[PDB]
């Protein structure tokens, strides 16, 4: 288990997966054009995970850029990284997607699939120890969550055994007031709960009000939010990109954080909160599981936890966060699971994250999660009993039982998560 | 049949042509297999113009659907703020129940659509209105963690 | 002399190999790149170190060792370490990709790709040997290699070899140490699949070792190094009878004879004394009395459980050092009746006593002191029923919700492997307690 493949989709995707490069590559010494500028072997050790060696001592991100939409070609391209990519690793359309799931996995997005898995075959062919793939996505629009999906499903068809990973940002009327996108996030989720193995779930909604209440952010800008997210990725993925105890292991992740195979959506936290340009062990595990510091808008204390992970982050007491992460589990021992011994795991890491020097990353698989779905399968309620703008998806092909039977597939995952919140072991 | 040539004008935004079809005797209060007027299909789509040239010409403001519908109901869920004032101006009824139980403010609320929500409270919205699940606009704002709404719904 | 094979399976198996094999080195007087110069018999021997080391006609000594890992960052550690010029290159076999902690992918998928390979392997080392009488495994419960791979190993064992022994050193899992939640499932499976293809096996319980690092060696938060060094040290008393002249277990079947009553209860417990941390260079000489009497006590156990709890149904006292038998004698008369020491009415109520009046050796960066004269007690008790209550107890809370359990399933196993291999558990327990507890 090594190589992994990133691909990202729409303008959320690149706008998200190129601050998720300029980051990881900044922790770990590469400088845009690509060479190592770190003072630390560590820095090196498990690069080839996420980059290429291209000759001259460089590292080629092993990403792919996809887009129906041209536009964000430029963007992407005209960044402080977007010459550190492959030329060859840019698939852009000529045609949006309009916020259409349809036109991105039925008729655009479909035309534009073959492409993509061409420049996904030249990058596995060239994997000596390919373990999976990664995909940034929004869920509202219509490429990333309508094409997105679609591309997930055909590249699992020739990579059955590889782990497929998702960072799937949720929609929010908070921070664009469109009334199809829970159309669009009710058909991908639909997807997703059948065709990956780990959804990281980025709510739009969460990150808002960490903005706009915590941060004092009163008109929050996508750079704000992309922040909190970019922090995010880096620290979920500390343990594939450098020395430690958690392994580096996609397939070991999911062997542990997956009780159930459709409970695979992970509810993100980070601590502490910090802004754009402006604490010990104690407060980092409290702050963790504090919902102000999750990275979905839902309450852990309303549900409990089936599994969790914790990355430990910065030079820190290793046996002072075995007392204190021991300290939670039985001050909140109700929320936790009983029937799932030891279903908290940590470890730390010596490189923190730049401007920090001690943080910590919580990925957790809670009931609690449910919230999150329940907002969105009533917004798609409230449209689909009116057939508002269902024409603007029929008219490509769709049939209206898709809708119904994401709605039913949805409501049936709720159920679910409800239904391992009130099991009891006693 | 003019009534359907004015349905298909409203929706797509036909100014010129909802004008004509009316200068021949269109029916401006005919309706679809679902029971959409043209002031319904003008209130969806966002097209304040047709709106308020409908509204001029004998449009029923308050007519329903099959599924019980007003033209403020879709102009709340859909978000258009203009068309829903515009609609207020004019006699709509604010606390009108479709056959679900909802009002037009407890669309805004779903929706997130908080400047609409202001503006139905200052026209006398009823905040103490159930749907056939007993979920009432601030309920709706507590189950869903709305912090934002629930301060304007309690003002 | 009849040789042994040693067979490590896993990164717990590896790295506990490691460490056992580099302390074999230094009790034997053998050096890294495999000269001994305290033998004047060049390239063959029949000496007791032979049953453990071949010879090749140039004088190296090499382990009869194999290392089998499906991937290659723990094996890769042993090929650049100090001793890395001390095994053939061909008996460290790794593959690419590991049993993701998944008893299934180890024993069905993954494990089916590399076990003709291990084999032939083994099969090279077996035809060196005159008199081959069995093979010693090391490997983890908890770990999908461990479990899944190793239940797989065995079974073919019995096949090619079905006259050999077949010791085990098993991994018991600890939560302070764990690597995966799913650890007690590979445990239940690979017992089942195990527990007829094997004829003893020594269970070290990484709670155990983790306490006693702690306690006497007063390590705040004990490493895998830590808890190996331990380990090796108990390994080492365990086979030091089959590699020295004596008079006590001198070879596998006897392991069986005076441990094992019967097949299916095959979990001697081990007790090992005095651990005394090397910060006390200046300690007091404890007595064999005193080291016999610790023998006894459960916080030196490899295994945590409760004696006084069960029966005993035999007992060996392995000393090492300057001990004189007449003391043993006596340090037994008063521990016979000085304590509640019950053995089963249909047993010997006695005690093995073999003597190694050569004082352990300690490895050079290791946590002990030097001692005058220790002890390792293997006794046979249905008190260690109480570490299968635990494993089985953390198994039912997760399988009564199938949690995890589609990660079986997807891997060749199937769902109904769960349940028999519980009720076989349920068997063994019932086992200890039909022998009174
Ligand atoms: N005492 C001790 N225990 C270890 C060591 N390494 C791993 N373990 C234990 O073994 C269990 C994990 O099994 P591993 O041996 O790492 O797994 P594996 O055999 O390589 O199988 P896979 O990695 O899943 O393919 C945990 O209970 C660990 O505590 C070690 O060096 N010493
Ligand atoms: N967190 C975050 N969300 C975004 C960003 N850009 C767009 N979104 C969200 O993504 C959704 C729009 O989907 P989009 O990616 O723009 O459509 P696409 O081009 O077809 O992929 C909206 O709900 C936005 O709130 C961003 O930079 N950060
Ligand atoms: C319920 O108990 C457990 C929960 C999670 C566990 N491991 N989790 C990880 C997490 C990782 O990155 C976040 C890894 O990096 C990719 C990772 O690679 C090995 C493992 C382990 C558990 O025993
Ligand atoms: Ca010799
Ligand atoms: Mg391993």
């Amino acid at each position: 288990m090594r190589e992994i493949v990133h691909i990202q989709a729409g303008q959320c995707g690149n706008q998200i997966g190129a601050k998720f490069w300029e980051v990881i590559s900044d922790e770990h010494g590469i400088d845009p054009t690509g060479s190592y500028h770190g003072d630390s072997d560590l820095q090196l050790e498990r690069i080839n995970v996420y980059y290429n060696e291209a000759t001259g001592n460089k590292y080629v991100p092993r990403a792919i850029l996809v887009d129906l939409e041209p536009g964000t070609m430029d963007s992407v391209r005209s960044g402080p990284f977007g010459q550190i990519f492959r030329p060859d690793n840019f698939v852009f359309g000529q045609s949006g997607a309009g916020n259409n799931w349809a036109k991105g996995h039925y008729t655009e997005g479909a035309e534009l699939v073959d492409s993509v898995l061409d420049v996904v075959r030249k990058e596995s062919e060239s994997c000596d120890c390919l373990q999976g793939f990664q995909l940034t996505h929004s869920l509202g629009g219509g490429t990333g969550s309508g094409m997105g999906t679609l591309l997930i499903s055909k590249i699992r068809e020739e990579y059955p055994d590889r782990i497929m990973n998702t960072f799937s940002v949720m929609p929010s009327p908070k921070v664009s007031d469109t009334v199809v996108e829970p159309y669009n996030a009710t058909l991908s989720v639909h997807q997703l709960v059948e065709n990956t193995d780990e959804t990281y779930c980025i709510d739009n909604e969460a990150l808002y009000d960490i903005c706009f209440r915590t941060l004092k952010l009163t008109t929050p800008t996508y750079g704000d939010l992309n922040h909190l997210v970019s922090a995010t990725m880096s620290g979920v993925t500390t343990c594939l990109r450098f020395p430690g105890q958690l392994n580096a292991d996609l397939r070991k992740l999911a062997v542990n954080m997956v009780p159930f195979p459709r409970l695979h959506f992970f509810m993100p936290g980070f601590a502490p909160l910090t802004s754009r340009g402006s604490l010990t062990v104690p407060e980092l595990t409290q702050q963790m599981f504090d919902s102000k510091n999750m990275m979905a808008a839902c309450d852990p204390r309303h549900g409990r936890y089936l599994t969790v992970a914790a990355i430990f982050r910065g030079r820190m007491s290793m046996k002072e966060v075995d007392e204190q992460m021991l300290n939670v589990q039985n001050k909140n021992s109700s929320y936790f699971v009983e029937w799932i011994p030891n279903n908290v795991k940590t470890a730390v890491c010596d490189i923190p994250p730049r401007g920090l020097k001690m943080s910590a990353t919580f990925i957790g698989n809670s009931t609690a999660i449910q919230e999150l779905f329940k907002r969105i399968s009533e917004q798609f309620t409230a449209m689909f009993r009116r057939k508002a703008f269902l024409h603007w998806y029929t008219g490509e092909g769709m049939d209206e039982m898709e809708f119904t039977e994401a709605e039913s597939n949805m409501n049936d995952l709720v159920s679910e998560y409800q239904q391992y919140q009130d099991a009891t072991a006693d | 049949d003019l009534g359907k040539k004015l349905l298909e004008a409203a929706r797509a935004g036909q100014d010129d042509e909802v004008r004509i079809l009316m200068a021949n005797g269109a029916d401006v209060n005919a309706t679809d297999a679902s029971g959409l007027t043209p002031l319904h299909l003008a209130a969806t789509y966002g097209h304040l113009e047709i709106v308020e040239v409908l509204l001029k010409h004998g449009a029923d403001v308050n007519a329903i659907d099959i599924m019980g519908s007003t033209p403020l109901h879709l102009a709340a869920l859909i978000g258009h703020l203009e068309i829903v004032e515009v609609l207020l101006k004019h006699g709509a009824d604010v606390n009108a129940v479709d056959t679900w139980g909802d009002t037009p403010l407890h669309l805004a609320a779903i929706m997130g659509h908080l400047e609409i929500v202001e503006v139905l409270l200052k026209h006398g919205a009823d905040v103490n209105a159930q749907d056939k699940f007993g979920k009432t606009a601030f309920d709706i704002s507590i189950d869903n963690g709305n912090e934002d709404l629930a301060e304007i719904l309690q003002k | 002399m009849r040789e042994c094979i040693s067979i490590h399976v896993g990164q717990a198996g590896v790295q506990i190999g490691n460490a056992c094999w580099e302390l074999y080195c230094l009790e034997h007087g053998i050096q890294p790149d495999g000269q001994m110069p305290s033998d004047k018999t060049i390239g063959g021997g029949d000496d007791s170190f032979n049953t453990f080391f071949s010879e090749t006609g140039a004088g190296k000594h090499v382990p009869r060792a194999v290392f089998v890992d499906l991937e290659p960052t723990v094996i890769d550690e042993v090929r650049t370490g100090t001793y890395r010029q001390l095994f053939h290159p061909e008996q460290l076999i790794t593959g690419k990709e590991d049993a993701a902690n998944n008893y299934a992918r180890g024993h069905y998928t993954i494990g089916k790709e590399i076990i003709d390979l291990v084999l032939d392997r083994i099969r090279k080392l077996a035809d060196q040997c005159t008199g081959l009488q069995g093979f010693l495994v090391f490997h983890s419960f908890g770990g999908g290699t461990g479990s899944g791979f190793t239940s797989l190993l065995m079974e073919r064992l019995s096949v090619d070899y079905g006259k050999k022994s077949k010791l085990e050193f098993s991994i018991y899992p600890a939560p302070q140490v764990s690597t995966a939640v799913v650890e007690p499932y590979n445990s239940i499976l690979t017992t089942h699949t195990t527990l007829e293809h094997s004829d003893c096996a020594f269970m070290v319980d990484n709670e155990a070792i983790y306490d006693i690092c702690r306690r006497n060696l007063d390590i705040e938060r004990p490493t895998y190094t830590n808890l190996n060094r331990l380990i090796s040290q108990i390994v080492s008393s365990i086979t030091a009878s089959l590699r020295f002249d004596g008079a006590l277990n001198v070879d596998l079947t006897e392991f069986q004879t005076n441990l094992v009553p019967y097949p299916r209860i095959h979990f001697p417990l081990a007790t090992y004394a005095p651990v005394i941390s090397a910060e006390k260079a200046y300690h007091e000489q404890l007595s064999v009395a005193e080291i016999t009497n610790a023998c006894f006590e459960p916080a030196n156990q490899m295994v945590k459980c409760d004696p006084r709890h069960g029966k005993y149904m035999a007992c060996c006292l392995l000393y090492r050092g300057d001990v004189v038998p007449k003391d043993v004698n006596a340090a037994i008369a008063t521990i016979k009746t000085k304590r509640s020491i019950q053995f089963v009415d249909w047993c010997p109520t006695g005690f093995k006593v073999g003597i190694n009046y050569q004082p352990p050796t300690v490895v050079p960066g290791g946590d002990l002191a030097k001692v005058q004269r220790a002890v390792c007690m293997l006794s046979n008790t249905t008190a260690i029923a109480e570490a299968w209550a635990r494993l089985d107890h953390k198994f039912d809370l997760m399988y009564a919700k199938r949690a995890f359990v589609h990660w079986y399933v997807g891997e060749g196993m199937e769902e109904g492997e769960f349940s028999e291999a519980r009720e076989d558990m349920a068997a063994l327990e019932k086992d200890y307690e039909e022998v009174g507890v």
